[PDB]
RNA sequence: UGCGAUAACGAACGAGACCUUAACCUACUAAAUAGGGUUGCUGGCACUUGCCGGUUGACUCUUCUUAGAGGGACUAUCGGUUUCAAGCCGAUGGAAGUUUGAGGCAAUAACAGGUCUGUGAUGCCCUUAGACGUUCUGGGCCGCACGCGCGCUACACUGACGGAGCCAGCGAGUACAACCUUGGCCGAGAGGUCUGGGUAAUCUUGUGAAACUCCGUCGUGCUGGGGAUAGAGCAUUGUAAUUAUUGCUCUUCAACGAGGAAUUCCUAGUAAGCGCAAGUCAUCAGCUUGCGUUGAUUACGUCCCUGCCCUUUGUACACACCGC
């Protein structure tokens, strides 16, 4: 009787990359199984956090450095689909490690 | 733009407020070589005489120089914003002044004596013969006055 | 100082005798042919430059190569 | 012969100067045979290029410096000094106006006359310093001539610096003039002067 | 001004106390068939030739 | 200095070993055979391997070893 | 419809995307045509391409360049790639083989980089130096 | 110290190591300092595998 | 055939610009005129003194009419460089804001920039009319 | 709430690194060894590796 | 590192492999948070059909973009050279032929190297309630006859100054705070203000960065090179700016015409130049870790020096030449 598509994007944010891309496709499954209007998995710029750090506690001996640093991993799945569907998407496709979010407003 | 043609030679060096303006040359560099005078001051100088900054100008006119004389002389009575100067703001309640030969020396000196008077911190260190604004002699500057 | 610098009619009459002979004309070439110093070096060119008698190679600030005609 | 209408529309004088002739920059790349083997092969004006400027992966096995073009080589000897260090479009800027220089002083092929200076710059034997107990002997040995054209190179260069220290005579002028010398083989020039020396040394031990 | 123009045919290995000087064997150009090792100091290779004042003197590995 | 490491020709020698035929002469082919039949891990070292299966099967081709 | 093709050129982080199409024969970059570019030496070497096949080709296709990354020189070198692919490329396309192979021996005979894409990179500037190989400078007295 | 170290490294092989390592650093008796290394089998000290192979 | 802006090699174009302002002597006057630096680092102001503000005027209606939509701090950036800053190395400090300001809202008086939602300023019909003719001009000059 | 996303994802692992700490402080006696942390929506799972399980 | 020769045989660690990144993909999977094509409306042109535009109006694409999965280089093919071995050298193709470039990790044994001023890491000693604990307040680390050490700025004409042209990549960036902060007005500036946009491929940001390129002004004079010390005012950060925090405005114009004995760094997108960038940060960049832009000269060898490594030698040394 609805039908009230409200045009929902999941954000998929991660650092492990590998769980990330199983999550991904583990929703698209899902988006085939329901049959739905949506865009394939957009892959967002590889946000790396660099922390540069003297491997020295008390500076003395050679100057040696250290690059710290970590990868962001974010993904978009854009559905034209509505809400009821959505939120059982939601419910189902949970992982470990994977940040699952939703935006809900087109 | 043009080489001067004509006789020419009219007098090498010039005598201006009390101190010696070069032959040839350019009006902005004599009275910058004038003591107290600076480049962009003397530019702004020029632009209000109305001469060309091409032109080198030990051939200048005399009802010329006697403007840039009054210029010089004047902040507040031509158009000159008067936060553009040497000195501003001093005495008690009143008004923005500067000079730019003899004068400036002179100016610059009484500015001194009123410092060595009031024993400021500043004051003390001209005395001294010293560092007034704080810079590191630990290693640098190893001569001095 | 080394002069050169300094500016006459009989001088202008010289730089002009003549505009004509030398393969190029540099301001540099003018000086020190012990001719009037840099800028009124660039002014004689450029007015050697006004009808004929000395026609351009090169047009840029400071490296201005001219020559004789025709 | 033949100006083609391309919507972007090209200058006369540039459209007339293609095609036909694999040219320089403005004038012809032919002719300039040196006539001194040693000399021939490592400076190559075989290889006829447009402009004094390239990406050029040359400095990577050995012996592909030989077939950089001459008047690259030059820019690049030009470029020395850290005021001057890269800034490789200045360079070419100049080498342009030096060549110029050399078509306006007396015609001729402006590269030939370069060519002719590097052949003239080339010192023919040079002493390199032997250990043999402690003293400082200077044994005369025999200069090869991929070695020799870039001594050439950097003695013209060299000496344009030096006429540029303070100086109107622009560098490119000085370049140039030091060219003319090499050419005429004067012993006016400073490159020249340098090779003499060298030469002389070489005779005192041998 | 008597220059010898000489052809290298084989390098006869690298030489000098330091790096930067080589041992030549050298058939010159005009006259050929006449062998000599000659030091040469810069890059060289088979079919190079060499310019030279004092042609007719064999050198030896420097100390 | 592309030595090719001791680890990598002893793995060669051992392929020779064991397959003299299906080991071609050319290389895309000795690769895949390479990777058909045993468990290299890595790209570069599966590669490198192959190289020097094909060098020997070169070597034998001008006689034996 | 019409026959088109999209070719990239590149050097260092230069870039630059050349859309040739069929037409009268345009050669622009960034809307502006061929003939300025504005390192002015430069302007020969965009022009190379062209004037080694000839002006003829171009009365046919229609190149028309955009271009990002790099400075000047490395900008003008990507174009000047993207130039000489696209001739190429449209060659592929719509015309002989045999023109194209002659315009890949043209480039080869002078090749400045042109259809093969230029290979350095720069180097990481690693810790302890200014420049990557360079170091500070050390003093033991 | 030494024994139980010993007993720690049959046990970590007991349970399935390729090889096992024990340092035991300090005052292992005396005023100056000892550093005491107990190993047994295989251990990877260079490259990559160290973070997926050797538990520290 | 087809006319425009772009075929003109640039400063030819402004200097076209400069002078048709010139003839016209109505672009208006900042106050500041030969009273003003232009950027916080140019130990000098204008050598052309009088003008001079024409061809900047005509510089910046020229970037424009490029640009989609541009304001006024950007117009400075692009405008400022380096301070000979002392014995310090150089930055990049950003020129002569006011200045802008004052140039654009002449401009807009004139009838060369138009205010852009969003933000900035783009172009207005008249002023585009212009710059066609100007480069028309050039072109002319160049044949 | 509501962060930067790697923001987030730094307090995350921060959190998680103090949660391991005091792990390691307190369970000295229980035997912990390391921790796991899934969170999911409304309830957040903080499972925990020990020798004396019944004892934790 | 291998090939070989061999009372040694087969092995492990270290090196290599590995990993990350830097390069190739018109071959896949993808996108109004990346870019284009047609077309709508729409601005200007020439005025024929054509040229540049502006609009997230439509429709469609994935080359560039990203970034997933894969391939791709193995010294490949050919030539010599080498006991026709390991390999090396040159041409060809190829995005790539320097271990493809760059790093990350990186053995055994150690050093009385540094750090108990990162540490609720800590032995012992000291101290231990007018503390050597803490905490306020004002200073000080910055003082100057003078030594050396990183550095920056210059000794200009390959420049300086004006205009004009005008192109990067790493990044980073706030809701309990006060982050980046476009866009509009005021101010010569600095900087103020109103307003936004951004928790971020979306907004700052195309960070239209410099060095560069073009036309003009000074022409080789301690000059407009050079910018120090100086005086004054205008700004900002903070509770507090004198012992100028920093910025800006005018003024002052010093030393220094490429630097002796010495000695550092460097082999390709390197060197050098040039700026950006975060780090620290309320405010301060001459520093630093990165980034890209411009981009060479000369080797592609040798043991002369320097260091280090081994081998054979000699040893009254073993806390080991600062030895005995
Ligand atoms: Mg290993
Ligand atoms: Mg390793
Ligand atoms: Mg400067
Ligand atoms: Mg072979
Ligand atoms: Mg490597
Ligand atoms: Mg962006
Ligand atoms: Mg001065
Ligand atoms: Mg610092």
């Amino acid at each position: 009787q609805e039908v009230v598509i409200h045009k929902i994007r999941i954000n998929l944010t991660s650092t492990k990359v590998k769980q990330l891309e199983n999550v991904s496709a583990n929703i698209i499954k899902n988006a085939e199984t329901f049959k739905l209007v949506k865009k394939g998995p957009v892959r967002l710029p590889t946000k790396v956090l660099k922390i540069s750090t003297r491997k020295t506690p008390n500076g003395e001996g050679s100057k040696t450095w250290d690059t710290y640093e970590m990868r962001i991993h974010k993904r978009y799945i854009d559905l034209e689909a509505p809400a009821h569907i959505v939120k059982r998407i939601t419910q189902i496709t949970i992982e470990p490690g994977v940040d699952v979010e939703v935006i809900i407003a087109a | 733009s043009l080489v001067v043609q004509e006789q020419g030679s009219f007098q090498h060096i010039l005598r201006l407020l009390n101190t010696n303006v070069d032959g040839n040359i350019n009006v902005v560099y004599a009275l910058t070589t004038i003591r107290g005078v600076g480049r962009r001051y003397a530019n702004l100088v020029c632009k209000k005489a109305d001469v060309d900054l091409h032109k080198r100008a030990g051939e200048l006119t005399q009802e010329e120089l006697e403007r840039i004389v009054q210029i010089m002389q004047n902040p507040t009575h031509y158009k000159i914003p008067a936060w553009f100067l040497n000195r501003q703001k001093d005495v008690n309640d009143g008004k923005d002044y500067h000079s730019l030969a003899n004068n400036l020396e002179s100016k610059l000196r009484d500015d001194l004596e009123r410092l060595k008077k009031i024993r400021s911190h500043r004051g003390i260190r001209h005395f001294w013969g010293l560092r007034v604004r704080g810079q590191h002699t630990k290693t640098t500057g190893r001569r001095r006055a | 100082a080394k002069h050169a610098v300094v500016l006459d009619q009989d001088k202008f009459d010289r730089i002009m005798k003549e505009a004509p002979t030398y393969r190029y004309v540099s301001v540099s070439v003018l000086v020190d042919r012990f001719k009037l110093g840099g800028s009124l070096a660039r002014v004689a060119l450029r007015h050697l430059e006004n009808e004929g008698i000395i026609k351009p190679v090169s047009k840029h600030s400071k490296q201005a190569i001219y020559t004789r005609a025709t | 012969f033949v100006p083609v209408e391309l919507a972007t529309t090209i200058p006369v004088e540039i459209q007339q100067a293609q095609q036909e002739i694999k040219l320089f920059n403005k004038w012809s790349f032919e002719d300039v045979e040196v006539k001194d083997a040693s000399l021939v092969d490592y400076i190559q004006i075989s290889k006829p290029i447009y402009v004094a400027h390239t990406a050029g992966r040359y400095a990577n096995k050995r012996f592909r410096k030989a077939q950089c073009p001459i008047v690259e080589r030059l820019t690049n000897s030009l470029m020395m000094n850290g005021r001057n260090n890269g800034k490789k479009l200045k360079a070419v800027r100049i080498v342009k106006h030096t060549l110029e220089i050399i078509n306006v002083l007396t015609d001729q092929n402006p590269l030939q006359v370069v060519v002719d200076a590097i052949i003239n710059s080339g010192p023919r034997e040079d002493t390199t310093r032997v250990g043999g107990g402690g003293a400082a002997r200077r044994q005369a040995v025999d200069v090869s001539p991929l070695r020799r054209v870039n001594q050439s190179i950097a003695l013209l260069t060299i000496g344009a610096r030096e006429a540029a220290f303070r100086n109107i005579k622009t560098i490119a002028e000085t370049l140039a003039e030091e060219l003319i010398n090499a050419a005429k083989g004067s012993s006016t020039s400073y490159a020249i002067k340098k090779k003499d020396e060298l030469e002389r040394v070489a005779k005192s031990n041998r | 001004t008597p220059v010898t123009l000489a052809k290298v045919i084989k390098v006869l290995g690298r030489t000098g106390s330091r790096g930067g000087v080589t041992q030549v064997r050298v058939e010159f150009l005009e006259d050929t068939t006449r062998t000599i090792v000659r030091n040469v100091k810069g890059p060289v290779r088979e079919g190079d030739i060499l310019v030279l004042m004092e042609s007719e003197r064999e050198a030896r590995r420097l100390r | 200095g592309r030595v090719r490491t001791k680890t990598v020709k002893r793995a060669s020698k051992a392929l020779i070993e064991k397959y003299y035929p299906k080991l071609t002469m050319d290389f895309q082919t000795n690769k895949r055979l390479c990777d058909e039949i045993a468990t290299i891990q890595s790209k570069r070292l599966r590669n490198k391997i192959a190289g020097y299966t094909t060098h020997l099967m070169k070597r034998i081709q001008k006689g034996p070893v | 419809t019409v026959p088109s093709v999209q070719t990239f050129g590149k050097k260092k982080s230069a870039t630059a995307v050349a859309h040739v199409k069929a037409g009268k024969g345009l050669i622009k970059v960034n809307g502006s045509p061929i003939t300025l570019v504005q390192p002015e030496i430069l302007r020969f070497k965009v022009y190379e391409p062209l004037l080694l096949v000839g002006l003829d080709k171009f009365a046919n296709i229609d190149i028309r360049v955009k271009v990002t990354g790099g400075g000047h020189v490395s900008q003008v070198y990507a174009i000047r790639q993207a130039i000489a692919k696209g001739l190429v490329a449209y060659h592929q396309k719509f015309v002989d083989e045999q023109s194209k192979n002659e315009l890949k021996k043209a480039f080869t005979s002078y090749d400045r980089t042109l259809l093969i894409a230029d290979s350095r990179r720069p180097e990481p500037k690693k810790f302890g130096g200014r420049g990557a190989r360079s170091r500070f400078q050390k003093s033991y007295r | 110290i030494r024994r139980a170290a010993y007993g720690v490294v049959r046990y970590v092989m007991e349970s399935g190591a390729k090889g096992c390592e024990v340092v035991i650093s300090g005052k292992l008796r005396a005023a100056r300092a000892k550093s005491m290394k107990f190993a047994d089998g295989f251990l990877i000290h260079s490259g990559q595998p160290v973070n997926d192979f050797i538990e520290t | 055939p087809g006319v425009s802006v772009r075929d003109v090699p640039a400063q030819d174009f402004i200097n076209n610009y400069a002078s048709f302002l010139q003839r016209q002597g109505k672009l208006e006057v900042p106050g500041y005129v030969d009273i003003v630096k232009t950027s916080a680092g140019n130990e000098l102001p204008p050598q052309d003194s009088e003008g001079w503000f024409y061809k900047r005027a005509a510089s910046v209606a020229r970037h424009i009419y490029l640009r989609k939509q541009v304001g006024v701090g950007k117009l400075n950036k692009l405008y400022g460089g380096a301070k000979n800053r002392g014995v310090r190395p150089h930055k990049h400090v950003d020129a002569s804001g006011s200045i802008n300001r004052k140039v654009l809202q002449s401009l807009e008086k004139l009838g060369v920039v138009e205010i852009s939602p969003k933000g900035g300023r783009r172009i207005s019909d008249n002023g585009l009319r212009d710059l066609d003719r100007i480069a028309a001009a050039t072109l002319e000059d160049e044949e | 709430a509501i962060i930067s996303k790697k923001r987030k994802l730094v307090a995350d692992g921060v959190f998680y690194a103090e949660l391991n700490e005091f792990f390691t402080r307190e369970l000295a006696e229980e035997g912990y060894s390391g921790v796991e942390v899934r969170v999911t929506p409304t309830k957040t799972e903080i499972i925990i590796r020990a020798t004396k399980v019944q004892d934790v």
